[PDB]
């Protein structure tokens, strides 16, 4: 609607029988690849990211936001715990850590 | 006809106006044609899975 | 067998001009919005495409209605199965009801 | 032949994801028309000619 990509904002100019306006807007640049799951095996417990997604890059996991590699270690504070490991589909072993 | 056509000549440029008239409706629908269906960009495809 | 309605206004001087657009052309954009729907969600509208499974894709929805993504990733195969039937009872209604 | 566009075929996988870790702003112009001409006719001076 307003602009093509995430809009910020808009800057109003005039014109002659009418207006032009000047979308700001934020568009992703540089994607890269990685390997993801829904949920991470914790002592029999499921792990649900709380904000962001998991990611591997072949050895480790991590939590990071939707919109830009942030990568960080997955601990108690950005995930939470719901059932355990024999529902979801997709589901990978890894150790959560807690401070 | 001949003189039906002289007649209209006399009469001026309603003709004109219609026919102006239809070419900017038909190419308005053009441009609503393609205006609600050519916003992406790329042809994208399905996987075989 | 006679004269129709479409050759006496061809006669008459009343045409009808072609589409710009073919139906395969149109069928050809719907098809390729589908495809991206379907493999990236919503990206593909801000930028370039990134690829996203589509159980999490699905999450991404629930996360956006309000709903915590554990109920998705718990009830799959019944949404699943709730989403086939809905889109079968469509067909079935296109395929009855002309109104 | 009107050329849709480029031909693109996403990598879909069952646990492939792609997630940028860089972004560019950008700026566009949209331009709209508001107001049109106020004109005016004297039916009478334009029928008659006084
Ligand atoms: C993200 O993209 C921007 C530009 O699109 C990159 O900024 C450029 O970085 C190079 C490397 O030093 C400079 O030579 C250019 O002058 C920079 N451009 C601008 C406009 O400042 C930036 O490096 C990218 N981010 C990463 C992490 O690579
Ligand atoms: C990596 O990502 C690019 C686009 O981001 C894609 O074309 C390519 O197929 C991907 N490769 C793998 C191995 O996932
Ligand atoms: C994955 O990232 C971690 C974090 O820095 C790094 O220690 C590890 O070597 C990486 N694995 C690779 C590059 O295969
Ligand atoms: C995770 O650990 C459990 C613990 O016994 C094991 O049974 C399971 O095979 C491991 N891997 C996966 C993918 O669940
Ligand atoms: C994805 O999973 C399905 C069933 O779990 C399997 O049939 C298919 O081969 C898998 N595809 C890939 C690319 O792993």
């Amino acid at each position: 609607f307003c602009g093509k990509g995430y809009h910020l904002m808009s800057f109003p100019q005039s014109a002659p029988h009418g207006v032009v306006f000047l979308h700001v807007t934020y568009v992703p640049a540089q994607e890269k690849n990685f390997t993801t799951a829904p949920a991470i095996c914790h002592d029999g417990k499921a792990h649900f990211p709380r904000e962001g997604v998991f990611v591997s890059n072949g050895t480790h996991w991590f939590v990071t936001q939707r919109n830009f590699y942030e990568p960080q270690i997955i601990t108690t504070d950005n995930t939470f715990v719901s059932g355990n490991c024999d529902v979801v589909i997709g589901i990978v072993n890894n150790t959560v850590y807690d401070p | 006809s001949t003189e039906c056509s002289n007649l209209l000549l006399q009469y001026g440029s309603f003709c004109t106006q219609l026919k102006r008239a239809l070419t900017g409706i038909a190419v308005e629908q053009d441009k609503n044609t393609q205006e609600v269906f050519a916003q992406v960009k790329q042809i994208y495809k399905t996987p075989p899975i | 067998a006679a004269r129709d309605l479409i050759c006496a206004q061809k006669f008459n001087g009343l045409t009808v001009l072609p589409p710009l657009l073919t139906d395969e052309m149109i069928a050809q954009y719907t098809s390729a919005l589908l495809a991206g729907t379907i493999t990236s969600g919503w990206t593909f509208g801000a930028g370039a495409a990134l690829q996203i499974p589509f159980a999490m894709q699905m999450a991404y929805r629930f996360n956006g209605i309000g709903v915590t993504q554990n109920v998705l990733y718990e009830n799959q195969k019944l949404i699943a199965n709730q989403f086939n039937s809905a889109i079968g009872k469509i067909q079935d209604s296109l395929s009855s009801t002309a109104s | 032949t009107m050329s849709l566009g480029a031909e693109n075929s996403v990598a879909y996988s069952n646990n492939s994801i792609a997630i940028p870790t860089n972004f560019t702003i950008s700026v566009t112009t949209e331009i709209l028309p508001v107001s049109m001409t106020k004109t005016s006719v004297d039916c009478t001076m334009y029928i008659c000619g006084d």
